[PDB]
């Protein structure tokens, strides 16, 4: 509970220096996907179809 | 200009194999196929080959 009156201030006679983090993603892995190795890898009928 | 990706890199097989069990004896045809009697359908006869 804020102790507000119409006259009234809170003024601060110090201070604190403060460090804080904060961490932040920018990039994945890439990666590449040979399609032919992945369904029909290694055979030839099937990369055929 | 620029880089671009293409198919991993395959190689291709040099000769061809067959690896089968030892196995000297044909199967009885004539024993299962030319059989004397053969049993009634109520009483099939089953044999292990
Ligand atoms: C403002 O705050 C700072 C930090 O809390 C006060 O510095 C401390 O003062 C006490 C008493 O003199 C010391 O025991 C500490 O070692 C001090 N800390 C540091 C980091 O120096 C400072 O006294 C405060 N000032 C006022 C006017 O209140
Ligand atoms: C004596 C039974 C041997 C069991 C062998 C089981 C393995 C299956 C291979 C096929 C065997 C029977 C083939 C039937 C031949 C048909 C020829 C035709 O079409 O006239
Ligand atoms: C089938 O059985 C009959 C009677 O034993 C025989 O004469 C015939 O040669 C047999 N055939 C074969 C292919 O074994």
């Amino acid at each position: 509970s804020v102790a507000y009156s119409n006259n009234s201030i809170a003024i601060p006679t110090n201070f604190t220096i403060s460090v804080t983090t904060e961490i932040l993603p920018v990039s994945m892995t890439k990666t590449s996907v040979d399609c032919t190795m992945y369904i029909c890898g290694d055979s030839t009928e099937c990369s055929n179809l | 200009k620029g880089i671009y990706q293409t198919s991993n890199f395959r190689v291709q097989p040099t000769e061809s194999i067959v690896r089968f069990p030892n196995i000297t004896n044909l199967c009885p045809f004539g024993e299962v196929f030319n059989a004397t009697r053969f049993a009634s359908v109520y009483a099939w006869n089953r044999k292990r080959i």
